[PDB]
């Protein structure tokens, strides 16, 4: 009965407590926002390609 | 160390090896009399030697 | 943006129709106030572990919880027969590792009510989300756009870093024609 | 012995191929320490997959992980891997800044680059978490103590 002496919790139990959730990359905030920011920028610059500031306001001719 | 451990075990008593590691707590029981007789007279005829 | 044809007339003078006022402020105002009290709880889990000084994995670690000094119950008073035995063993780990994660989840039910007190009576000042500044007739600007993700890009920078040296071209060919200089 | 002739770290074989040998000579397939130490090869095997897929942009697609997963890469060793690809890292920057379909997504490719090819930017849990890092270490230690104290009973 030596195995009754060794630690009952096993080395599978250990990490699945102490690696419990997938930690958070430090580069995922950033290409998240930035792709983010990026159609804040092609809604409004005055500088893109498509620019919403002619769909809002139309013409005047 | 656990080599060495296995070491001893095994110069003095070589019939050890004809029980697997994984089988060995599947002849135990409660008693000695109660011990599977699966490896008990294979173990006793090996130990008395290759003649 | 195509919208479906209808050619029909209204026959009475109805109602202006109003629609009904949509929470959805309301549940991203409880999302945010719900995202800074569990800032608040991370803050207060943080400042209860420091106070003690204990280790971060300890906690964590369900073997710390495990009581080694437990009765061990003998095999040979168990009434056992020949393959009984291996099931016997893994009966007396299996219980005493379950001891060990209730045992484990025994304290941490009770760091979570020692947490969640703290950070009640506790203010918060944290940081915005950076995002580009927006007012409804304004327009954002590149330079705006461009700050935020120097904002993004300082917080990839680690809070302690090792100063691992690049060398300089102008440092490497000052080395490399003086080792040419004397035939190397 | 068998598979236990050799130690857990020193086998021709990858960690988790040498867990999974191990628990299948040290136990029967009904057993609660073979399905924890399979278990446990899954788990080494998602960190020789997460292993793999850090070391595959430097060192290719054979990239020997079982060398890296024994001795792991020093702080000197990642810098020397970082300044290696440091001139392909900066002209695949310009090229993707300059194949950017706006101006904003031209400037954050640069900078997030800008801050990639620096190797003191290189996030180094012994540097940052001094004190977990050696709980993490005592962690592995205390594993191999409580078997030391199994070969000293008896």
């Amino acid at each position: 009965d030596r195995v009754l002496s060794l630690p009952a919790v096993s080395k599978n139990q250990v990490l699945e407590n102490v690696f419990h959730t997938a930690p958070k990359a430090p580069v995922e905030h950033l290409e998240k926002m930035v792709s983010a920011n990026s159609k804040v920028y092609d809604a409004l610059n005055l500088q893109s390609k498509r620019v919403l500031i002619w769909q809002v306001k139309p013409a005047l001719f | 160390r656990l080599l060495k451990l296995w070491a001893k075990r095994l110069l003095v008593s070589p019939e050890l090896a004809i029980v697997p590691l994984n089988e060995f707590d599947a002849q135990l029981a409660s008693k000695f009399e109660g011990i599977s007789p699966k490896y008990q007279e294979l173990l006793s005829a090996v130990a008395q030697g290759n003649k | 943006y195509l919208a479906p044809l209808r050619s029909d007339f209204t026959e009475e003078i109805t109602a202006p129709k109003v629609a009904s006022a949509s929470n959805l402020v309301n549940e991203w105002n409880n999302k945010k106030q719900a995202t800074e009290n569990l800032m608040k709880l991370l803050q207060a889990y943080k400042d209860i572990g420091d106070a003690k000084s204990e280790p971060l994995l300890k906690n964590h670690n369900p073997r710390t919880f495990e009581d080694r000094d437990y009765p061990v119950p003998d095999f040979r008073t168990q009434n056992l027969k020949a393959g009984d035995v291996p099931k016997f063993f893994d009966t007396v780990i299996s219980t005493r590792a379950s001891a060990a994660i209730a045992s484990k989840d025994k304290f941490w039910a009770g760091r979570k009510t020692e947490a969640e007190a703290a950070s009640a009576k506790a203010s918060a000042a944290f940081p915005r989300v950076a995002v580009p500044e927006w007012k409804k007739g304004k327009t954002v600007s590149i330079e705006n756009l461009n700050t935020v993700t120097d904002k993004y890009a300082a917080a990839l920078v680690p809070k302690r870093k090792l100063a691992l040296p690049v060398l300089p071209e102008g440092v490497k060919k000052a080395v490399e024609d003086f080792a040419a200089s004397v035939g190397q | 012995l068998g598979p236990q002739m050799e130690a857990l770290g020193a086998s021709d074989l990858l960690l988790s191929e040498q867990i999974r040998v191990i628990t299948e000579h040290r136990y029967t397939p009904d057993r609660l320490q073979y399905k924890e130490g399979m278990k446990l090869a899954d788990k080494i095997a998602a960190q020789e997959a997460a292993l793999k897929e850090e070391l595959k942009v430097i060192y290719g697609d054979n990239v020997d992980v079982k060398h890296f997963q024994a001795s792991p890469r020093t702080p000197v060793q990642q810098l020397f891997d970082s300044l290696k690809n440091a001139a392909a890292n900066k002209e695949r920057a310009a090229k993707e800044a300059a194949a950017a379909a706006s101006p904003y997504l031209a400037y954050a490719v640069t900078k997030k680059q800008e801050v990639q090819a620096d190797p003191s930017n290189i996030p180094f849990d012994e540097v940052l978490y001094p004190q977990l890092s050696e709980e993490l270490l005592e962690l592995e230690l205390s594993d191999i103590r409580e078997d030391e104290i199994a070969l000293e009973k008896a």
